[PDB]
């Protein structure tokens, strides 16, 4: 009874992501580069900051 | 017709993957490398939160970086103050059967659910003086599996029966519910603009969900089995999402298909929980095996290891100003590590 | 929520006395418990503290060995012994409930009080002045000083800033000298340096005048200063 | 994208021979568990047999033993189930069904509600 | 001379050994709290008996190997013998405090504890040592510097007085009581259990045995050293000095093995080493 | 201050040891089973839209919190985890002999399980006057779905239950034979099966449940007092 349905609730939904813009993934790996160089030194797990400044001593 | 809707879905999924195929110029490990790398990352256990009686099954920060919410199976969340390891609360739950808990980012209420399948909103700042049920929400078929708050009075949840929801705290029902998934929803994050959320849901798909028009915007896939965790990327262009399979992998929203994956031949044992460092460049993954590792999301080679759980590793979350990662593991114990 | 004194009057001096406190509408086991006197023409002064568990008590240098304060959680009341009462012990008695936690608000809430005749090395905190006038709809700023830094070496500034009003209890309005209490309007703003303190008024409203009073939760006695009035 | 497709089946006598197949894809197929799962007309699905990783391994339902064998090849990434003696109550949707993890010896695998990991599977008729 | 070096090579040998051992148990309890079980706390509290019954043989030892005399000084003799005969009762002690514990768990699987609650177990071992203080205080009164011939021993005023007699009868307590409880109790578990399993009766029977094999002739050469003062006793002086060293090497064997035989079996134990 | 944040921390950590002796002393069951088993009457019997039932019941003195979920779909490879440090897991299975090989393949993954592989089952044969009339009636044979039970005869060291027809003996200990062929194939001891034969009328399956407790828990005090 509702397989017809389903199936069709399906299909549209399949058409909905087929025809949605993308971009060259050389682009996003470089925007993905971009935002960790940009934001290195912010990270303290990436630069531990010294003991000074580190609340869990 | 039945057979002809299977013959028109199929050559769908063949125009999605010869159109995501096309966009593949390059890859993430091709472009990355020649950036330096991370190099061996050393981190210390700062704290041990001591006085779950059970196993954790989730945890939580707050938006300040310094009070964390942990659930345990025992029946009882604790808000810890991880500077000083005071237990700030203790909030005895209704149901023992906990699989998630959620601080709101004003801190005003935290949530809490699982195997009950209700999502229970806790009042943190009753006049009172002691914490109380606000409200619980009912009208999920399956056990909740996650819960983020987006504000004080929406909450979006995920849950066993397949399917996520968001709620109107106030009134307690269901604003939207999102349907698509074939599986239990594992797990679910929410972007920075909590305009849009990803959510895994052990059919080896992710999906990603507007909430303000309540359908999938895309699907994405190439997991080999059911996917426990997903984190979003910090600047919300991509998410990483860990499954039983053993890997993480690292999908890009824009390419709308696979960038990285991360996975070793030693690690056999599935993926709890996942997490990115504030640049992003740190992807923290937990294990069955009961240790976490840190890998170079960009280079995808393991930065490094937290070993220090005698058991499952069963939640992970890293704070907002990304000062130390907590994580919490079956042995009924919080880690903070720095 | 409520919390209601009793046991006051008039008595002879070199008597005892008891003073009690109903609470209600609160959870009141997991509240310490403070009594703090006012002299019938004079500032606050603290007098006792109980701690939620009793684990914890302390009494200002004036009344100690002579006062004792203890509570009943299962009948939600707190007690004040008093013995061989003197007459500076005239005073206006209230009781102020006061939780502690990260980022919690203690002295928030604050009895009616229950008045007492007696018949015929701590931080010094200072206000700058005793009065000040002003009218509805003016921008007014209050100066607090005191002979310590409140500034902890945590980060805290354990400054509070209290309102009382002509026939009125003093209702809490700064916490940690930052930090507006529940209820406070925009109005009100609390900043300072560690050693000097400033509470200012935006466009007064009416009700807003009153005695505004300092005090520092750093150190374990605990002192009010002298009173600022506004007066329309 | 995690997919099994069935093929072989049909029409066949009663006491005939008859091999499906079934072809994987989107997963390393050494690492799991296979079974062969059925679904009769008006019954719930019954799983019919497993092979293990290396296929040292195997396992048969009572109904079925010594008449069907089971087999797997991990270079070709197949899933074979040779039936011979075929009866009429072997009519049924035969399902090519895997183990949800890539290295556990359990399986949850036989449910109705749109197991994830099955293919569409291959009528099989038996009538004279 | 070849007896007595014999003896003392043994004993340096049972010395390194018990030490190791019982410093192992300790590091192990503190280092994983996981541990931290009663009946780890137990034998944490038998290590350090054990621990300090070790550190006192050295001092004991030179009363055999006798190239000096007793030259040191005074009041440090009483306390030596003082803390060795707390520590032995401590020890005596928490095994039959074990002995029972392990009754009502394996018996009684379910029975929940009310004399004696997991927090109050340190209690226990509190009273423990407080009966091995008490118990071993009359040592001060009893023993003492007798003579270019100072020796260490009880004073012929406990002699003559008879105290040696009643303080040997007061000690076979700490052999009577232990190997009762010791009996009866392994032999129900046994039962229980034999109704694999083996194993665990086999042990039980060898913690038996080691207990009676080490303490036995610990109190019988006390019983003979004490009637060896009697008038024209020349059998039982004899005999007394042969049984002595015996009772020696038992006791410091004792100490050694304690624990070997209650942390050696378990597994779990035998991971975190 | 921060002295009185760290003595309310400590009044929390006091309430929570009460409420870590309470925890350890309570008992914690999973009762699993399928629609035609009567785990539904053996809850009945065990007196004195929402995803998972408590029924509590006590036995001389020891309390016990049974567990049995409700509003769940049926993939349990995922909700299951959540019960891996309960002390046991009664399998209701009901002998109908045909449903019986799909309660052996959930009790083989309950028992190979990563996370259950330390917990015991109490396995409940349950209906077993069911399994008495169908096998008197004749009209169904054990060897249509399991052919090898046309070479089994009932062991010699088999209680006899006495009153008993020698068939429905041999098809009951056939029927447990399987469950605990299956058990033992593991050939760890990390946990024991522990069959029963039951009726949802049997008033005894509370204090079978007790009777295995007690060896559950016994064997992991020979493991905590370091007898083993
Ligand atoms: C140190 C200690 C507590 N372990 C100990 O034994 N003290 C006894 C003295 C003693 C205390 N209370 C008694 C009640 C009744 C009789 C005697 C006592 C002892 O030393 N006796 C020695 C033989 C000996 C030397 N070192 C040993 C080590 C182990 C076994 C025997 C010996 N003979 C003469 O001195």
């Amino acid at each position: 009874t509702a397989s017809i349905a389903q199936a069709r609730k399906l299909v549209e939904q399949l058409k909905m992501e087929a025809n949605i813009d993308r971009i060259k993934v050389s682009k996003a790996a470089a925007d993905l580069m971009a935002y960790c160089e940009a934001h290195a030194k912010e990270d303290p797990l990436l630069t531990p900051v010294p003991a000074s400044e580190n609340p869990f001593r | 017709e039945l057979d002809q809707l299977r013959q028109e879905a199929e050559q769908l999924k063949n125009q999605i993957r010869d159109a995501r195929k096309a966009c593949a110029d390059a890859t993430l490990s091709q472009i990355t490398n020649n950036i330096d790398p991370v190099g061996r990352i050393q981190m210390r256990t700062r704290r041990t939160l001591r006085g779950h009686l059970a196993k954790i099954y989730a945890m939580h920060w707050g938006t300040d970086s310094r009070l964390l919410v942990s659930a345990s199976q025992d029946g009882k969340l604790i808000i810890w103050d991880s500077y000083t390891t005071n237990k700030v609360h203790a909030i005895p739950l209704r149901s023992s059967w906990v699989m998630t808990c959620a601080y709101a980012p004003s801190g005003n209420y935290v949530a809490c659910g699982g195997l009950d399948n209700i999502c229970s909103i806790y009042n943190l700042k009753t006049r009172e003086g002691n914490v109380r049920v606000s409200r619980e929400l009912a009208g999920h078929t399956g056990y909740l599996s996650c819960c983020r708050f987006l504000d004080d009075n929406q909450i979006v949840t995920s849950s066993g029966d397949t399917t996520c929801a968001l709620w109107d705290i106030e009134t307690g029902q269901q604003t939207t519910t999102f349907t698509g998934h074939t599986g239990d929803v594992m797990s679910l994050s929410l972007a920075p603009d909590t305009r849009l959320f990803v959510s895994g849901a052990c059919d080896a798909s992710a999906k990603l969900w507007d909430v303000r028009e309540g359908m999938c915007r895309q699907t994405f896939t190439g997991h080999e089995s059911d996917i426990n965790a997903i984190c979003f990327f910090p600047n919300g262009n991509a998410f990483a999402t860990g499954s039983d399979d053993a890997t993480c992998r690292l999908f890009d929203l824009r390419a709308d298909q696979e960038l990285m994956t991360y996975s070793h031949d030693n690690i056999i044992c599935g993926i709890t929980s996942v997490s990115f460092s504030k640049s992003g460049r740190l992807l923290l993954a937990g294990y069955d095996d009961f240790n976490c590792n840190v890998w170079d999301a960009l280079k995808a080679d393991r930065a490094g290891v937290l070993a220090g759980h005698d058991n499952r590793v069963s939640c992970l979350g890293v704070t907002d100003d990304g000062m130390a990662v907590a994580t919490g593991s079956w042995d009924s114990f919080l880690k903070i590590w720095n | 929520v409520q919390l209601v004194e009793s046991g006051g009057g008039l008595v002879q001096p070199g008597g005892s006395r008891k003073l009690s406190c109903s609470a209600s509408g609160f959870a009141f086991s997991s509240f310490g418990m403070h009594w703090v006197r006012q002299a019938p023409e004079k500032g606050l002064e603290w007098v006792a503290y109980i701690s939620s568990g009793s684990g914890t008590i302390y009494y200002a240098d004036t009344v100690k060995g002579r006062f004792t304060i203890s509570r009943d959680d299962p009948k939600n009341t707190l007690f004040l012994q008093m013995t061989s009462l003197r007459s500076e012990d005239t005073a206006m008695y209230y009781c102020v409930r006061s939780i502690y936690y990260y980022g919690s608000s203690p002295f928030d809430f604050w009895g009616q009080g229950t008045t007492l005749t007696v018949s015929a090395a701590d931080i010094v905190m200072t206000q700058a002045t005793s009065s000040v006038p002003v009218t509805p709809g003016e921008s007014v700023s209050i100066s607090c000083r005191s002979s310590k830094s409140l500034l902890h070496s945590n980060g805290n500034t354990y400054l509070y800033w209290f309102l009382q009003r002509p026939g009125q209890s003093p209702q809490l309005l700064i916490y940690r000298m930052s930090n507006l209490a529940s209820g406070v309007p925009d109005r009100f703003s609390g900043s300072g340096s560690g050693t000097a303190f400033t509470l200012t008024i935006s466009r007064l409203e009416a009700e807003d005048v009153g005695v505004y009073y300092c005090m520092q939760h750093l150190e374990y006695p605990l002192t009010f200063g002298a009173g600022t009035k506004l007066e329309l | 994208q995690v997919q099994l497709q069935e093929s072989g089946g049909g029409l066949v006598q009663p006491g005939g021979s008859l091999r499906l197949s079934c072809a994987a894809s989107g997963f390393t197929f050494s690492n799991y568990k296979m079974n062969w799962v059925r679904q009769a007309p008006g019954k719930g699905l019954e799983w019919v047999s497993d092979i293990s990783q290396s296929g040292a391994s195997i396992s048969y339902t009572g109904s079925v033993k010594g008449r069907f064998t089971i087999s797997r090849d991990n270079a070709k990434n197949t899933l074979y189930l040779q039936m011979n003696s075929l009866k009429p109550e072997d009519t049924a949707v035969y399902y090519c069904a895997r183990c949800p993890a890539p290295f556990t010896r359990d399986c949850f695998d036989v449910t109705s509600t749109t197991y994830a990991y099955r293919g569409q599977g291959t009528q099989v008729t038996v009538s004279s | 001379a070849p007896l007595l070096a014999g003896v003392t090579a043994t004993c340096v040998a049972l010395f390194v050994v018990g030490i190791a051992g019982n410093l192992l148990t300790m590091l192990v309890v503190s280092r994983f709290r996981e541990l931290r079980t009663t009946t780890n706390l137990y034998l944490s509290s038998m290590a350090f008996s054990d621990l300090l019954i070790f550190l006192c043989m050295p001092l004991d030892l030179v009363r055999l190997w006798q190239y000096r005399p007793w030259n040191f000084g005074d009041l440090l003799c009483k306390l030596f013998q003082f803390v060795s005969e707390s520590c032995t009762y401590a020890t005596v002690l928490t095994i039959t405090a074990l002995s029972v514990e392990r009754y009502f768990a394996i018996c009684f699987p379910l029975r929940a504890k009310v004399v004696v609650t997991k927090g109050r177990v340190k209690l226990v071992i509190f009273v423990i040592w407080a009966v091995a203080f008490c118990s071993a205080g009359p040592i001060f009164v009893l023993v003492g510097v007798e003579h270019d011939t100072n020796e260490c021993r009880p004073t012929e005023f406990a002699v003559r007085s008879g105290l040696l007699t009643v303080m040997v009868w007061v000690s076979s307590i700490f052999f009577f009581l232990p190997v009762f409880c010791l009996t009866v109790l392994y032999s129900l578990i046994g039962r229980k259990l034999w109704r694999n399993h083996k194993q665990t009766v086999k042990m039980l029977a060898v913690v038996v045995f080691a207990f009676i094999l080490c303490w036995l002739p610990f109190h019988v050469g006390r019983y003979l050293f004490s009637k060896s003062f009697e008038p024209g006793s020349l059998e039982i002086a004899q005999i007394s000095q042969y049984c002595n060293l015996v009772s020696f090497v038992l006791f410091y064997l004792s100490a050694a093995i304690n624990p070997i035989l209650y942390n050696i079996m378990s597994k779990k134990y035998r991971v975190a080493v | 201050e921060d002295k009185a944040a760290v003595e309310r921390s400590k009044m929390i950590e006091k309430q929570l040891q009460k409420d870590k002796q309470v925890y350890r002393r309570t008992l914690r069951l999973l009762l699993l089973g399928a629609d035609n088993s009567g785990k539904s009457t053996i809850v009945k019997q065990m007196r004195i839209t929402s995803g998972i039932f408590e029924t509590k019941f006590q036995v001389d003195k020891v309390n016990f919190h049974m567990f049995d979920v409700g509003a769940q779909r049926d993939e349990r490879r995922k909700w299951i985890q959540c019960f891996n440090d309960v002390t046991a897991i009664i399998f209701v299975v009901d002998s109908s002999d045909n449903r019986l090989q799909e309660a052996l393949n959930d009790f083989k993954s309950i028992w190979n399980n990563r996370w259950l592989r330390t917990i015991s089952v109490i396995l409940f044969l349950n209906k077993q006057d069911l399994l008495a009339e169908k096998v008197l009636a004749g009209k169904s044979k054990i060897e249509d779905y399991f052919p090898e039970f046309a070479r089994y005869t009932t062991p010699e060291d088999a209680t006899p239950e006495p009153g008993e027809d020698p068939r429905v003996t041999r098809a009951k200990y056939f029927i447990r034979k399987e469950f605990v062929d299956i058990s033992t194939a593991s050939g760890d001891g990390r946990h024991i099966c522990y069959p029963h034969f039951t009726c949802s009328v049997d008033t005894e399956n509370a204090r079978r449940i007790f009777n295995d407790c007690k060896d559950i828990i016994l064997q992991m005090n020979l493991r905590e007092y370091n007898l083993v």
